[PDB]
Formats: structure tokens, C-alpha cells, sequence
């Protein structure tokens, strides 16, 4: 039918400034599977943004998981920008630190 | 690796006689069959069809029926026309026609006219322009006549064609001879 | 903790925008491992792994690729031609999922299931269609006509039950210095969005970790605190895993616990994480 | 109008190229290019699946193919060889499992390549009035046509009455004839019987008349010879009809 996508941000390695990691969003349990998804750095996008190719779940929901490599500092905000149809506005989710 | 195995070669058969073009196949699932017409001079084209087992193609009162277990699809008419002279093309590919077509090597078929009132005579014409060329004209002989081979390197013998004067409903059978020499005909 | 089959399945996601426009998206899965790409503009397969062919020759792999591209190529056609008589409304969108899964047993079990709207239209039941509850009268119309084409049936059931559980033993072989490896995880604890005014969240990431099975609790010495919230099991790009084990506590009652990490890679060396 | 070719015949030289057209405006997704030679049947050269796409067939080399434009099939001859020498067949198709997925086939291309261009002759076209002996005993008279010389076998025989293309009581020759069958660019011959009514031939106000169509050298073609060039031309005969 129509479900709105459960965005989920993560680091793959303990935030530490100044050394490099990746950053991760998880955007799962959503239909139809067109979708927009941002990583963003202090507000704007980040253009170097690799992704995973669709697949979905047995509840024939789609998921798909957008990475890129990173070095945090101590300023430094990130997020991840969804848009779906289901959303009437850009779903917003930080990266909490 | 599929096959279509139709009959051997050339089949003569007289006006309003019963035709049997047999087809046989080797494919592996559950391939469509098609039999293709064509005519002298022209391309081929789909005379009829059966896309699954136990289908019954049926044109120009041809028919032929899809048996899986004998792998056939038997062309049969019960009364030809001279008009059926062409070569038959078996024909075979998987089913929705996504994937190339296996044809036959044909079968040549030739429906010969039967002739009413048979005379055979041989005719010698003079050529219209001041030329005193000369050609041998062997006509109205019946259809299982055979045209003799020239056997001569320079005499010149056409082979038997048939002429219908649709008006008077009138079927003629004849042949040409011709030679560039002393020369007589027949 | 929870583990189940280990299978191989390919999926299709079709979206059909106007009687014109359809696109396709395709993929081979090993589990949550992509092994097949399938670039559509040149209809070809994208092997993701050396040993993603598995066992099979390089003749086998070009007759499948063969029968999927024709396949893809047929299926928005297909449907585009049986819409109006089915009583299609664009845009709509399909998704499909095919393949094998091996049990403990040696028993490999062969599965088809169809989608029309994110919603079960059909499943393959002994090389049958069985029209789903969910798929109405659409998709007992699909199975009733789906039947009268023997040659798409034979093929599917080849596929399903022959070619699928060999595919699928070779491959695990084929890749089993890949698939059969420990990848150990890395802990560590952060604070989380206030869940109120006298109350803590303490948040227990895990990273790095493979295989899936993973167990992960917070702990009071051996006290295992039973209101921990366990999060999704999240892949990581390098074929590794992510999860985080919360707990609500109030302000006071947060001081003497910890985090416990029991995996399969760590030899009986459980993480275990003080609060502090 | 269906599947339609271009040329519809064509003389070469050994190593010369052409490109057969083939077009559709039938939408048809599948494209093929086949050759007909007597005892081998019809062989497969090359294929399109669709825009964009060719493939291999049975008889692929020496030929290639493309495929720009849905409607179009070009078949193209880099380097002609007298093994070329085929009648040229294009077929179209549409799939689908409802679809009418028959092969569509077009008209045909008579091609012969010639080691050299000076064996290119034009038909020279006679015809013979009717015989007297056959007058009498059947009432009936049969003209005949005679086109000799001929290479390549390239050749359009109609009769004509009273400027008038006519097609009861006319049979051409399936084939027209090798006239020295030993040797391979040998000249050919055709012949052709015109049968009417007696009272039809023995009024003098009938004019009949043999039309060959001969399709040989074309404007690009270079000729250095003393005889006249042997370009695609109509040789015609005639007779008039006549009373005594
Ligand atoms: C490695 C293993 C991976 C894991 C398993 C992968 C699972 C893959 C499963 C399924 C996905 C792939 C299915 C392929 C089926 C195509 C049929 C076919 O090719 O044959 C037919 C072509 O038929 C066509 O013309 C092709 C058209 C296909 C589109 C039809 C859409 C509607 C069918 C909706 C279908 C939904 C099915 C729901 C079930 C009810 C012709 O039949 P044939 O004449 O007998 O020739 C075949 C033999 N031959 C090629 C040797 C000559
Ligand atoms: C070596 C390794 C090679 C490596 C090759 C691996 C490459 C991976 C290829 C990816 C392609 C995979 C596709 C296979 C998925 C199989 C699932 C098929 C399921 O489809 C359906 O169930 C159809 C949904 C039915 C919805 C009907 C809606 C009604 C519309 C009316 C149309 C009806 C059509 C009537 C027929
Ligand atoms: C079909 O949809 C595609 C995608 O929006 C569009 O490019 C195409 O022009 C549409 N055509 C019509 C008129 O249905
Ligand atoms: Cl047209």
C-alpha cells in the first residue's frame, strides 16, 4: 500500500574527531519504492554518496542503506534528508553524537 | 537444440488429388508450429498455425493438427488446385515468439492440370520480324507426358508450363524447343 | 540470536507508469548479500563476487542470463498487453522474489512469490500457481491463465526445483571463504534523546560484527535490565553489522550498570561496557 | 506497405559493396535477413531483437547488419563474392504471447556478383506468330517469346495487347534456361507462350507485343567497351495481327 519510510543514521565506528569513518542511513518499510535520500554535512548535501541497489523486505516493503566515508570535527552537524510521497515535507534525522 | 524433418523432395500430383506434406520435430518443451507457403517468384508467408498441442491450423482448405506425441504437424488437402504449386516450409519456434524460427527445407509441390481432351502435335513458328528464326512449339499433350532432355549442346528445350484461357476455361500444357543450326522440330 | 534458512533468490521490482512506461529492477541475494547486478539498458548480469557464478559453466550462466533478459524484456509487454482485460489503472507496480533456501536436514525448499501493490498476489506450491487471498479475483484470473501456458510452467518449475538447489550448494561451496568467516564486533556506549525530565537513555552500539546472530542486553553485574530496547539489525557497507541496545532509567538507577556483548566471533570473551 | 525491400535486383563485381534495405511500418520488434539458394533452403544471415540490437545467424559472415531505426534492417556486402549469389529474403515479427508472432516476409533481392562487368548482356527479345497447322486444327494461336542472351538472369517478361498488360492464356517459364549450362557465367534464356483465339490473332487491328524488363549496369557503373552499355533497359518485340 502506502508506507512512509523509518529512517535510521549511524556511525560504523565510535565518533572520534579528526580520524576517518563512515557515515550511514537505513531507510526501510516503505511503498512505492521511489525514494530521496540526503546525507547531509551542516545543512547541505554531500555529493559523494554511495548506496545499496533495491531490494526489499517479505512484506514486500523496500529498504535501502546510503553511505559515505567521513572524518568528523568537533563543529561538524550530519544528518540524512528523506523524501517520499507518503511525506508532505523533507524527514530530517540527525546523526546524534 | 531443435529440428523440423519435413518430406524428402518433390511432390507431383494431378488436379482435385489428396496431398500429404508429413512434418516431424525434435525440440525440447512445448515450441508453436507453423506451416509457410511460397510461391513462384514470391517470399514466404504463414499459410497456417497451431500454437499448442492439439491445435488445427486450417487455409485455402488446407489443414494440419499439433500431435505432441507423434512430434508432428502432417500438412493435408482433400482436392489441390493448380494455384498450390509453390514450396512448403515446415516450421517451429518456442512458445510466445520471443526466440528465432526453425524452418523445414521445404517440400516443392507441383499440381498438374488435368487435361479433357489430350492432342499432342508439334508446331513450327516463324518469327514476326524479316529474321528467318524458327521455335518448335509442343503443346495440348496430357500432364503425365515428359518433356525429353535436349541432349545436344545447342538445341534448347524449355520445360512444361501450363497456360489457363480463363474465358473458354481451357487448360493447355506445352513446352518450347528452339536451336540456332539444319534444325526440324520435334 | 534468531537465524533461519540460508537462501539464494532472485527479486524484481516493476513500476508501470503509463500503458508506454514500465521499468524494471533486478537482483541476485545470497541473504542480505548482493551477489547478481542486473544492468537493464544493456540487459545483462553484473556477477558481485568472483564466485558468483557458483559451480556453473560458463555456457549455463549465459543461457539463464538468456532466460532472465528475455524474461525482463517479455514481462512489462506481457502485462502491458493483459492490463485492459485484467482492469489495470496506472500507474500500479509489481515486485517478485524467486528461489531456493537450504534447512537443517539438507532440505532445500524452492519458493515464487508475486506482489501487486506491495501486497501478496500469488505463490508456487508444487510447480502450481496459488493465487493469494489478498490478490482477489486478479489473481485467481492470473493462476487459471497462467496454466493454459505450459512452456513459461515448465520452465519456471526447471528453474524452481533443478537448477535452483544446485545453483544454490554450489555457490555456498563456491564462496564459503566469504560466507564462513567470524568478523568480531566493536562496543562502545553514548547517552540518548532525553525520554523525559528525570530519565537517561544509554545507548549500546555494536559494530563490525558477522555473521548476523548477535545477542546484546544491559546488565546490572549478572541482572539483566529487561526494559532494553533492542534496535533493527543494520547492515554496514563491508558486509558487517550494526545494532544499538537502549534502556530508559531514571537519573539514579543508571549508575552501577553495564553493557554485555555475546558473539560467535569472540571465543567466549564477552564486551562488557561500564556505564561510567 | 508490410515489408518492403530495396534493390529489388542488383549486378556486382567481385569485391564491390551494397546495402539491401529492409523497412516495416507494421511496429514490428524482430528483424531478419535470410538468403535462398536451390537444395539449401532458407539460411539466416543476421537478426535484430530490437533498435540497437543485432545478432549472428547461420550464414553471417561476409554480411553485416544494423539496425538504427526500429523500421529499418540493413544488410550490407563489404566485399561481394560470386558465393553470394543468392535470392535475398527479409522478415519481420512481433512477439508476444497473444501476438500474431508470425514472420512477416518481404518480396525478395536477386543478387549476382559477376567476376566481371563486360559479362552483363541485355536480352535480346524475338517473337513468333502463330502457326498455321495450329490455326487450323484447333482454332486456337499461340504467340511465343523468345529473350536470349542474357546475363544475369535478371529479367521482368509481360505480354502486352493493344498496349495492354494481359495475364489469360499467358505462361512463362518458371526459370529462365542456362544456354551453356557447363559454364559459370553463362547467358540465359526465357521463353513465354501467348495463346488467343484464332479470330482474335487473324484481325489485323491486334497488336501484341513482348515487354522484358532487364535490370543490369547503373550510372555509377564504369563502362569502357565498343557495345552499347548494358544498363537496365526494356527490350520489346512485337507482332501484328493479321487476316490471311
Ligand atoms: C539459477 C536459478 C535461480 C533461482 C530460481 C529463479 C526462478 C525463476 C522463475 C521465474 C522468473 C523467470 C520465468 C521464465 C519463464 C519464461 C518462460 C519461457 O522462457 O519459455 C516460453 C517462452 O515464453 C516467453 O515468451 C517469455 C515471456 C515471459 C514473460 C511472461 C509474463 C507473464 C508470466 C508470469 C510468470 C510468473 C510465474 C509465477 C508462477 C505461476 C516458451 O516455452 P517453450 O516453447 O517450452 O521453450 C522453453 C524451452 N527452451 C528454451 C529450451 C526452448
Ligand atoms: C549463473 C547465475 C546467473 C545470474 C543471473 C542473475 C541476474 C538476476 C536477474 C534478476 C531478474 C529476476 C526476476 C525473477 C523474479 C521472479 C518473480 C516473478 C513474479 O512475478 C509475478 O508474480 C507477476 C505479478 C502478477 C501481477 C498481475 C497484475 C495484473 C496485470 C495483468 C497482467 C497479467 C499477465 C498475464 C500473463
Ligand atoms: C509515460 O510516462 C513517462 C514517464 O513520466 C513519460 O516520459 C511519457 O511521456 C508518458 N507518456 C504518456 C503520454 O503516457
Ligand atoms: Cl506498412
Amino acid at each position: 500500500i502506502q508506507r512512509t519510510p523509518k529512517i535510521q543514521v549511524y556511525s560504523r565506528h565510535p565518533a572520534e574527531n579528526g580520524k576517518s569513518n563512515f557515515l550511514n542511513c537505513y531507510v526501510s518499510g516503505f511503498h512505492p519504492s521511489d525514494i530521496e535520500v540526503d546525507l547531509l554535512k551542516n545543512g547541505e548535501r554531500i555529493e559523494k554518496v554511495e548506496h545499496s541497489d533495491l531490494s526489499f523486505s517479505k512484506d514486500w516493503s523496500f529498504y535501502l542503506l546510503y553511505y559515505t566515508e567521513f572524518t568528523p570535527t568537533e563543529k561538524d552537524e550530519y544528518a540524512c534528508r528523506v523524501n517520499h510521497v507518503t511525506l508532505s515535507q523533507p524527514k530530517i534525522v540527525k546523526w546524534d553524537r | 537444440g531443435n529440428s523440423v524433418t519435413q518430406m524428402e523432395g518433390p511432390v507431383t500430383l494431378s488436379e482435385e488429388a489428396f496431398l500429404t506434406i508429413n512434418c516431424t520435430y525434435t525440440a525440447t518443451g512445448y515450441p508453436s508450429l507453423f506451416w509457410y507457403v511460397q510461391y513462384p517468384g514470391e517470399g514466404l508467408q504463414l499459410l497456417l498455425k497451431a500454437t499448442k498441442a492439439d491445435d488445427k491450423g486450417s487455409n485455402k482448405g488446407f489443414e494440419a493438427t499439433y500431435r505432441k506425441e507423434t512430434t508432428s504437424f502432417h500438412l493435408e488437402k482433400g482436392s489441390v488446385q493448380v494455384s498450390d504449386s509453390a514450396v512448403y516450409f515446415c516450421a517451429l519456434t518456442p512458445s510466445g515468439g520471443y526466440q528465432k524460427v526453425t524452418f523445414g527445407t521445404g517440400t516443392k509441390l507441383q499440381v498438374i492440370p488435368n487435361i479433357q481432351n489430350p492432342d499432342p502435335a508439334v508446331y513450327q513458328l516463324r518469327d514476326s520480324k524479316s529474321s528467318d528464326k524458327s521455335v518448335c512449339l509442343f503443346t495440348d499433350f496430357d500432364s503425365q507426358t515428359n518433356v525429353s532432355q535436349s541432349k545436344d549442346s545447342d538445341v534448347y528445350i524449355t520445360d512444361k508450363c501450363v497456360l489457363d484461357m480463363r474465358s473458354m476455361d481451357f487448360k493447355s500444357n506445352s513446352a518450347v524447343a528452339w536451336s540456332n543450326k539444319d534444325f526440324a522440330c520435334a | 540470536a534468531f537465524q533461519g534458512p540460508t537462501s539464494f533468490h532472485v527479486i524484481q521490482t516493476s513500476s508501470f507508469t503509463n500503458s508506454t512506461w514500465a521499468q524494471t529492477q533486478g537482483s541476485g541475494w545470497l541473504d542480505d548479500l548482493q551477489i547478481h547486478g542486473w544492468d537493464s539498458d544493456s540487459g545483462t548480469a553484473i556477477f558481485l563476487k568472483p564466485w558468483s557464478k557458483g559451480n556453473f559453466s560458463d555456457k549455463e550462466v549465459a543461457e539463464l542470463e538468456e532466460i532472465f533478459r528475455v524474461y525482463i524484456f517479455g514481462f512489462a509487454r506481457e502485462v502491458q498487453d493483459f492490463a485492459g482485460d485484467f482492469q489495470m489503472k496506472y500507474p500500479f507496480e509489481i515486485q517478485g522474489i524467486a528461489g531456493c533456501e537450504l534447512h537443517s536436514g539438507g532440505a532445500i525448499v524452492s519458493f515464487l512469490r508475486g506482489a501487486l501493490g506491495g501486497l501478496d498476489f500469488l505463490s508456487v506450491k508444487n510447480a502450481s500457481c496459488v493465487p493469494s487471498p489478498e490478490g482477489g479475483s486478479r489473481a485467481q484470473k492470473f493462476c487459471a491463465l497462467i496454466i493454459q501456458y505450459q512452456g513459461i510452467m515448465e520452465t519456471v518449475r526447471i528453474l524452481l526445483y533443478e537448477t535452483c538447489p544446485r545453483y544454490l550448494l554450489g555457490v555456498l561451496n563456491a564462496g564459503k571463504a566469504d560466507l564462513q568467516r567470524q568478523v568480531k564486533p566493536e562496543a562502545w556506549l553514548s547517552s540518548g534523546p532525553s525520554p523525559g525530565p528525570g530519565r537517561l537513555q544509554l545507548v549500546c552500539h555494536v559494530s563490525g560484527f558477522y555473521p548476523k546472530p548477535v545477542w546484546v542486553m544491559w546488565m546490572r553485574g549478572e541482572q539483566e535490565q529487561q526494559g532494553t530496547q533492542l534496535g533493527d539489525i543494520l547492515p554496514n557497507a563491508n558486509w558487517t553489522w550494526y545494532l544499538r541496545a537502549t534502556l530508559d532509567v531514571a537519573d539514579g538507577e543508571a549508575a552501577g550498570l553495564s553493557c554485555r556483548v555475546k558473539h560467535s566471533s569472540l571465543e567466549g570473551q564477552d564486551i562488557i561496557l561500564y556505564w561510567r | 506497405a508490410g515489408v518492403t525491400q530495396t534493390p529489388k535486383f542488383r549486378v556486382l563485381k567481385t569485391g564491390q559493396s551494397m546495402t539491401l534495405l529492409c523497412a516495416q511500418d507494421m511496429n514490428h520488434e524482430y528483424m531478419y535477413w535470410y538468403r535462398q539458394d536451390p537444395g539449401m533452403g532458407l539460411r539466416l544471415i543476421h537478426y535484430s531483437v530490437g533498435e540497437g540490437t543485432t545478432a549472428k545467424g547461420e550464414v553471417p559472415d561476409g554480411y553485416n547488419v544494423s539496425r538504427l531505426k526500429k523500421q529499418n534492417f540493413l544488410l550490407g556486402l563489404e566485399s561481394a563474392a560470386p558465393s553470394q549469389t543468392s535470392v535475398y529474403f527479409c522478415a519481420s515479427s512481433m512477439p508476444g504471447l497473444r501476438s500474431s508472432y508470425e514472420q512477416y516476409f518481404g518480396p525478395g533481392t536477386r543478387l549476382t556478383v559477376t567476376e566481371d562487368l563486360k559479362n552483363v548482356f541485355p536480352p535480346e527479345v524475338a517473337v513468333f506468330e502463330p502457326s498455321e497447322a495450329e490455326i487450323s486444327h484447333t482454332q486456337k494461336a499461340t504467340l511465343v517469346c523468345l529473350a536470349t542472351g542474357f546475363y544475369p538472369d535478371h529479367v521482368e517478361l509481360s505480354w502486352w495487347v493493344n498496349g495492354k498488360e494481359v495475364h489469360s492464356g499467358v505462361c512463362t517459364d518458371p526459370q529462365p534456361l542456362k544456354e551453356q549450362p557447363a559454364l559459370n557465367d553463362s547467358r540465359y534464356a526465357l521463353s513465354s507462350r501467348l495463346r488467343v483465339s484464332a479470330t482474335f490473332w487473324q484481325n489485323p487491328r491486334n497488336h501484341f507485343r513482348c515487354q522484358v524488363q532487364f535490370y543490369g549496369l547503373s550510372e555509377n557503373d564504369e563502362w569502357t567497351q565498343d557495345r552499347a552499355k548494358p544498363v537496365t533497359q526494356i527490350v520489346s518485340a512485337e507482332a501484328w495481327g493479321r487476316a490471311d
